[PDB]
RNA sequence: AUAUUGGCGAGAGACCGAUAGCGAACAAGUACAGUGAUGGAAAGAUGAAAAGAACUUUGAAAAGAGAGUGAAAAAGUACGUGAAAUUGUUGAAAGGGAAGGGCAUUUGAUCAGACA
RNA sequence: GUCGAAUUUGGGUAUAGGGGCGAAAGACUAAUCGAACCAUCUAGUAGCUGGUUCCUGCCGAAGUUUCCCUCAGGAUAGCAG
RNA sequence: CGUGGAGGUCAGUGACGAAGCCUAGACCGUAAGGUCGGGUCGAACGGCCUCUAGUGCAGAUCUUGGUGGUAGUAGCAAAUAUUCAAAUGAGAACUUUGAAGACUGAAGUGGGGAAAGGUUCCACGUCAACAGCAGUUGGACGUGGGUUAGUCGAUCCUAAGA
RNA sequence: CUAUCUAGCGAAACCACAGCCAAGGGAACGGGCUUGGCAGAAUCAGCGGGGAAAGAAGACCCUGUUGAGCUUGACUCUAGU
């Protein structure tokens, strides 16, 4: 049988956990995820799948230091002590 | 906590109420319908009977198969069954019907249930799994029950 | 005993038993949202062999 | 509530340090009687202490390295300015403001007159 | 698996925490529009693909 | 009517800029008017409330009822008064939730940094 | 883990995840003033670590649990 | 929004099963995969001749 | 001078008003499905204020009946108004292998106003 | 039916779409194979099928001529407003 | 004729109840539809002259949501089989103990493990849901506890290969 | 062991409205129309005559200025050599 009786022989996982982008895309034979080449420099992204930058792109994280650049212009990049 | 369309006077009433009780809905109003307007005396004792499988409950409308039996006679009708789950909810609601004549100040020797209802309460699902993987609905149908016994005037 | 810590922050004990009542009901009503309305297109398979003739 | 920033920095070097360790010392102890009393709230205070110490100990040292590196051609780039990539890499002002020599000698002989238009 | 690696180890702690209820002084702010914990996941109903 | 373009007519924009202000901008939305002898002693409209202040309610159900204010509760856009409660059935005596707007100040609770504040607002002692 | 102190000499900590085993033998030197005979260590299910640190025989763990305060 | 409606990636799934011809989202474990897309019928979908 | 459906900050509309408008007014690229690329929802409104029903009594309990809060529980966290399908009780009437409809009147019910 | 072998099988690894692999059936390649799955160009095109939302008033047809890879369709003349 | 919005006007209606909804109650119009009474209900909405369109549904094996008849019906029938007393309990064919009766029968319904799952292990509470009957029991719900290495594995080395 | 009856639990396909015949005419094989035969509530277990029963925009045939697999000395090219 091709269906119920084969799903039962399904006990070895061939993606596993990508270490960049965290998600279980990381394919073990090949040794490069799926989601953004982790192997590779550059992430993969591709204008065809305009969804999937919606997921990844900037803004769906922290920023940890991107959102205070705006913040830091408005004032100049200034530097120094404050004030009295 | 509004009520069916009772025509007699509150001042000598006394309600109770169920809702969302796990009964089913089918067996639930023809119990209901076997002790409408009788005397709360000899309802009670009736509905006993029919957990110990004399005189059953009188299946009027929700009886398509159901099987025939001799119990029945006494109401003028062929088909009849003894719903257990069903009379233990209006046997707890008579004995709660009748414990509020008591606080209200009525007798208990001339109440007799006067009005008394099912509805249908929102159903539980669940699924049954079918042949060749299909996925169907295993709901339950619950009832809301009201119930309103009354002093016998004139 | 983590029993106390719900009775000075807020919870007490008979707020416990109604509240989580209300809970365990409030996720009833959505799990029987979810089957309901999935029900239609649950069955509605792809590569469906048909063994007859 | 326990410390304030104000007063340590009068506080000098091997001041702080051993204050550091008697707020070290009190936070362990109220993480002992957390485990027995469920409710210990003097324990945010004592944690914003030993953060009010150790940015009061960066501080000096911040201070003291800068003035080691003060008027040398290069200090570290902990102490360089956060300016964006793009600015650092840019021309200076003086860079930015050189001219040719030809330039330079075109510019004082004719150069931009204001002038209106009546007589 | 019982001989695990590590970073499936700290996933499958991280998941321990997460299986708990919503804290019931959450339903007494002023405007808590928070019922329940909705993104409540038990080992029958939904396995984590880590 | 607006004559600056920095200032909007908008709807959408003028409720989110009330119902998500920080609870220090939260100050100037609840002040209160001074009582008739304030007015005349030191020389103002209106103060932002503060709490320990002397109030005097002129409408609602419990108008013309004196008391102290209690707390500030600027998350609910409310203040609460003491000696006026509500008395539940339970027994409990919960306090009412007011509006700064529908409050008159009698006696003002002064301070340094008010009574500088009184002067920039062209008050006086 | 209280009959770990009481029977055998086996204070209990949580350590931070970062320790091993040397940095948690030295630091019950340095903070109890005391000895050390061996130093045992888990990760548990909640993703902390826990070290069963083993006084040794002439310093006794009642009298160390006593003096930090849990008893 | 010109791309309105127009997100999902729907194909129609043909006349052999015992629904209408509409492009169906596919997929599973939604409430959505199965569910109509791109027409103007479709609750989720276009409008007719979206204004310009 | 020119381009700008991304970023940051503003102003606006003969635009949409929760099956609409972005997929998302809400812990939404969230839950969930797939080995994977990818696919991807549903889900807004008690009241001005929780004053979210103390107490009594029946029940093993949920609950019920009173009582009480409220301008109103014909607003009681299943909470604005709450349509239809479909359902229950009560009231009227009809009924020999369908029901419904058209013209005409008897009978019952019901409604009526210039002169009223 | 075969059951000591052209045996059965775990794990590792190799080959990926006009490509793989095939003791060869067009078989198998994740319930998909006389060319996988996913996203996009894409709202592909259709002389073909179904649908096409209020009332009243007045007038009211055609299936015929000619040409067309024309015959389930058009252009043109006709009738009609 | 009707609808969503726009300019104008009626110094229009409205918490002494606007819009909605219900009504084998009334009236007008050939009709599309308009007006009124009653009930409900609680914050906005109309007439008229013009402007504008995402403007009128019974159908599309229409789309999404909801509900029916069928129907208390089909059925809940493989894996040999259960019974007595007691205890707990509001409640016992089903939970626990005891007494029987039996089965798997050492390629086990036994004891362990590799994949894979991830807290299911274990105790104390508890039965709204789930366990397609039941439930006092539970792989369920609620709170916690629990996995200790110089020798056991990884780590180390190479294989086909990357 | 089912079916059957009871306690508990409890779906689905399908459905314009529905359900007694004979002849007639009719889209040339009516449950309804027309003329007759007639016809009494509610129903239970069977049963396979009928409902041109259900299943799926006929898999055969034809039409399309609709495709694809494959073949060769079809037309137009092409890697390679
Ligand atoms: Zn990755």
């Amino acid at each position: 049988g091709k269906g119920t009786p084969s799903f039962g022989k399904r006990h070895n996982k061939s993606h596993t956990l990508c270490n960049r982008c965290g998600r279980r895309s990381f394919h073990v034979q090949k040794k490069t995820c799926s989601s953004c080449g982790y192997p590779a420099a550059k992430t993969r992204s591709y204008n065809w799948g305009a969804k999937a930058k919606r997921r990844h792109t900037t803004g769906t994280g922290r920023m940890r230091y991107l959102k205070h650049v705006s913040r830091r212009f408005k004032n100049g990049f200034q530097t120094g002590s404050a004030s009295k | 906590a509004r009520y069916g369309a009772t025509s007699t006077n509150p001042a000598k009433s006394a309600s109770a109420r169920g809702s969302y009780l796990r009964v089913s809905f089918k067996n639930t109003r023809e119990t209901a319908q076997a002790i409408n307007g009788w005397e709360l005396t000899k309802a009670q004792k009736y509905l006993e009977q029919v957990l110990d499988h004399q005189r059953a409950i009188p299946f009027r409308r929700f009886n398509s198969s159901i099987g025939r039996t001799a119990q029945g006679k006494e109401f003028g009708v062929t088909k009849a069954r003894w719903p257990a789950k069903s009379v233990k909810f209006v046997q707890g609601l008579l004995q709660n019907a009748a414990a509020n004549a008591e606080a209200k100040g009525l007798d208990a020797t001339k109440l007799y249930v006067s009005h008394i209802q099912v509805n249908q309460a929102p159903k539980q699902r669940r699924r049954t799994y079918r042949a060749h993987g299909r996925i169907n609905k295993y709901e339950s149908s619950p009832s809301h029950i009201e119930l309103v016994v009354t002093e016998k005037e004139e | 005993t983590a029993a106390d810590r719900r009775m000075v922050s807020g919870v007490t004990e008979k707020q416990y038993k109604k509240g989580m009542k209300k809970m365990q009901q409030l996720e009833k009503n959505a799990i029987n949202t979810q089957i309901r309305r999935e029900i239609k297109r649950v069955n509605f398979q792809t590569h469906y062999r048909d063994e007859l003739l | 509530a326990g410390v304030k920033a104000y007063e340590l920095r009068t506080k000098s070097k091997e001041q702080l340090a051993s204050q550091l360790v008697d707020l070290k010392k009190e936070l362990a102890e109220l993480k002992v009687q957390k485990l027995s009393r469920p409710s210990l709230p003097k324990i945010k205070t004592v944690r914003k202490s030993i953060a009010c110490v150790l940015t009061v100990i960066n501080e000096q040292q911040r201070e003291a390295v800068r003035q080691l590196y003060k008027g040398k051609k290069y200090q570290p780039k902990d102490l360089r300015a956060k300016k964006t990539r793009a600015l650092r890499r840019a021309l200076t002002k003086f860079e930015a403001s050189q001219v040719t020599e030809k330039q330079r000698k075109k510019q004082i002989a004719f150069p931009q007159r204001k002038y209106a238009i009546k007589a | 698996a019982a001989q695990k690696s590590f970073r499936i180890k700290q996933k499958m702690a991280k998941a321990k925490k997460q299986n708990r209820p919503l804290p019931q002084w959450i339903r007494l702010r002023t405007n808590n529009t928070i019922r329940y914990n909705a993104k409540r996941r038990n080992w029958r109903r939904t396995k984590m693909n880590i | 009517a607006k004559q600056s373009l920095d200032v909007s007519s908008d709807r959408r924009k003028a409720r989110k800029a009330y119902f998500t202000a920080p609870s220090s901008q939260r100050r100037v939305l609840l002040s209160a008017p001074l009582s008739k002898e304030l007015r005349a002693q030191y020389g103002i409209k209106a103060l932002p409330i503060r709490r320990d202040d002397e109030v005097l309610v002129v409408r609602g159900s419990k108008k013309g009822q004196e008391g102290k204010i209690s707390s500030v509760y600027r998350l609910k856009f409310a203040v609460q008064v003491d000696k006026v409660t509500k008395e539940k059935v339970n027994g409990a005596s919960v306090p009412i939730n007011l509006h700064p707007s529908k409050l008159v100040i009698t006696k003002l609770h002064l301070d340094k940094d008010r009574k500088a504040l009184i002067q920039r607002k062209g008050g006086k002692l | 883990a209280m009959k770990k102190v009481e029977d055998g000499n086996i204070l209990v900590f949580q350590v931070s995840m970062k320790a091993n085993k040397y940095q948690i033998k030295k630091a019950v030197k340095e903070l109890y003033e005391v000895d050390v005979l061996k130093v045992n260590t888990l990760v548990r299910p909640n993703g902390t670590k826990k070290a069963y640190v083993r006084l040794t025989a002439d310093y006794d763990a009642l009298d160390i649990a006593n003096r930090i305060g849990y008893i | 929004s010109e791309k309105a409606g127009h997100q999902t990636s729907a194909e129609s799934w043909g006349t052999g099963r015992a629904v209408a011809r509409i492009p169906r989202v596919g997929g599973g474990g939604t409430g959505r995969s199965g569910q109509g897309a791109f027409g103007n019928m479709c609750r989720g979908g276009r409008m007719f001749a979206p204004t310009k």
